[PDB]
């Protein structure tokens, strides 16, 4: 309730304030949905714990882990070794090492379906792109081979940084089709 | 029909709230229409805020009995029939049980076609820090002022009591306000759509320097209640009624606080760039229709706020969007 | 302990303070100088606490379009015009569907797929992450985002899990997959 006020006291000194809000109870959030300048369309949200928390723990109901796995990707997290860690935790912390970035597909990537898209970032990029932004406009996960890719598409990376996503961006199907030392691609001259 | 026994009021014999009491369906299915709406917030065991007193005057005698306003409390059930005791001799009344703030009730009860939403709260007035106090009103509020409605929205007519003054701010959009502006001078209070406690204050010093002033106040707002029924009530048998006597029925040609349109009608040649005085003169020259004020829209140029104002100038320029409170027998 | 069991029953518990964790099990090796993201509990899809949202504010405010991914995947599609639905207090309305709204069935989904058996096991035995990755996006556009993998391979049905593997990282026919599918 006191952060409702709060945000309707934000919101009537200027609507157009991105307001981004915590909410520990699921119930409060269907009054502020009425505040008359609440638009999530122009970026407003609501964090609901409540909510999140409920879901993370149903979709490991559905897949046993899937609640760590999908928690680790929403937090900044640096890969960090030291000797005395077993396999299963190197494995587990550079898993840990992922975070969820978002970065424009080159135009390379143009006209293909989101299946050769995906291939190309994992076999030639190592980023597993997972995501669209499709032209309104809307979010897809994993879409079939019927979606091509069109220009200044939006893509969703899981990686290791945001430098790793760049690659994405500056890709170029002459100019770095090759380059098999990944870390090499840059401003392409084709 | 009947009335208490003062004549003063519109009476009913008494009712168990069973007979008040109607479900979403039941509200839907009624036609309800020009009503008026309250939106009573109130926890079971909170104080009692004596509701007679708000359906008393919108049951005036003087009023007749096809122009009655209906009137529809959504509120606190187990709240409701503990003040049930007073309200049971009042008619055409009812009570939709749950929250206000749940839009449905407010679509049962046909929000958008009332003459008048009240909000209301029996919450504790202190309970916190005053920037949360009047949080269930202010969304309230907002919510209804938000809504939409088939074949709208800020459109509804509201009234909401503050137990806190500056919370005014946070009432209104479109709103041009500064911080610094006491509660008289902002635009919810001038416009009619808020009210507070603290504006009765000076009723303990105007009580002193005029008594006969309070009586006046009195006998306007209340819609009558002279000592005699207040004796009535304090013998603690509830509200005596039935029929009545001519000789006291004749008390149903009091005074009445009306408001009419210039938009048509006899008066509308005054509403086509007349002067105040001109419309005043006449008025009460043909009718008897005393005018003490204006309602005129704040957007000439846009919203449908419109703003008061006490007693114009004889010169005062009139438009036909003008509306004019005044007193009159008919 | 059960009839023709016991710490092989699936677990999930929500935690309100995050170091009450090293209780939560053992054969564990612990410290308690381990943050929760590295506790054994938590990396093996056991324990979960609130604290790991916290995030969720930072995040929401670099890139909207990420907290709206977590949403539709976590909730399963709870899109905004479900919440408007909600917010009218009816409850949840509901009945029988259009074609035309009922196309939306065909949402992506979570899914959990094992190397023991079917068509993936020639990856499972001995294969790499990445065979197995273009393999199953071809021929099925399954998306694989992770391994879920026994700690003791050497004994516990714990089972850990790795975010992302390298394209020449090893596969067990005891490894199970977190995937995206259509069906």
């Amino acid at each position: 309730a006191a952060n409702i006020m709060r945000v309707i006291s934000i919101k009537n000194y200027h609507s157009d304030i991105k307001v981004i809000v915590q909410l520990l109870q699921y119930h409060n959030k269907a009054y502020l949905l009425n505040i008359p300048s609440w638009d999530w369309k122009r970026g407003d949200d609501a964090v609901c714990v409540a909510e999140l928390k409920l879901g993370f723990i149903a979709q490991s109901c559905l897949a046993p882990g899937f609640s760590t796995l999908m928690a680790n990707l929403f937090t900044m997290r640096s890969y960090k070794p030291t000797p005395e860690m077993s396999q299963w935790q190197t494995d587990y912390m550079r898993g840990t090492g992922m975070e969820m970035y978002t970065e424009y597909l080159s135009s390379a990537f143009n006209a293909l379906t989101f299946p050769e898209a995906a291939e190309l970032c994992f076999s030639k990029l190592k980023l597993l792109l997972l995501a669209i932004e499709v032209r309104e406009s809307t979010l897809a996960i994993n879409p079939g081979p019927k979606v091509k890719i069109e220009n200044a598409t939006q893509g969703f990376f899981i990686a290791e940084s945001a430098e790793e996503v760049k690659r994405a961006f500056y890709y170029c199907k002459n100019c770095h089709a090759n380059v098999s030392d990944v870390r090499q691609i840059k401003k392409c001259k084709c | 029909r009947k009335f208490d026994s003062t004549g003063m009021f519109h009476w009913c014999p008494d009712r168990p709230l069973n007979d008040c009491l109607q479900d979403r369906s039941q509200a839907s299915a009624s036609g309800l229409r020009n009503h008026v709406v309250v939106c009573l917030f109130a926890d079971a065991a909170s104080p009692l805020i004596g509701l007679r007193n708000l359906v008393m005057p919108l049951r005036a005698s003087n009023f007749h009995y096809h122009e009655l306003k209906p009137t529809i409390i959504v509120g606190n059930l187990d709240y409701l029939h503990r003040e049930w005791k007073t309200l049971q001799n009042f008619p055409k009344l009812s009570i939709l049980p749950g929250s206000p703030l749940n839009r449905a009730n407010l679509r049962a009860v046909n929000i958008n076609l009332c003459d008048m939403c009240v909000i209301v709260s029996a919450k504790d007035r202190n309970m916190e820090d005053p920037n949360l106090v009047d949080k269930e009103a202010i969304l309230c509020s907002l919510n209804i002022k938000a809504m939409t409605f088939d074949d709208a929205g800020a459109n509804v007519p509201l009234i909401t009591e503050l137990a806190n003054d500056s919370n005014v701010q946070f009432l209104d959009q479109d709103d041009d306000d500064d911080p610094d502006t006491e509660l008289y001078m902002t635009q919810p209070f001038a416009c009619g759509t808020a009210f507070a406690v603290s504006v009765l204050d000076s009723l303990m010093s105007t009580s002193y320097f005029n008594d006969n002033a309070l009586t006046l106040i009195r006998t306007l707002i209340t819609g009558g209640a002279t000592p005699e029924l207040e004796q009535i009530l304090a013998e603690g048998a509830g509200m005596r009624g039935g029929y009545c006597s001519p000789a006291v029925l004749a008390n149903r040609d009091r005074c009445r606080v009306a408001q009419i349109s210039l938009f048509d009608g006899p008066l509308a040649q005054f509403g086509q760039g007349g002067h105040y005085g001109e419309l005043f003169v006449y008025a009460l020259r043909h009718f008897g229709i005393l005018c003490i004020g204006l309602y005129r829209f704040r957007d000439t140029n846009p919203s449908s706020k419109r703003y008061v104002i006490t007693n114009p100038p004889e010169d005062f320029p009139l438009l036909p969007t003008d509306q004019v409170y005044v007193l009159t027998y008919k």
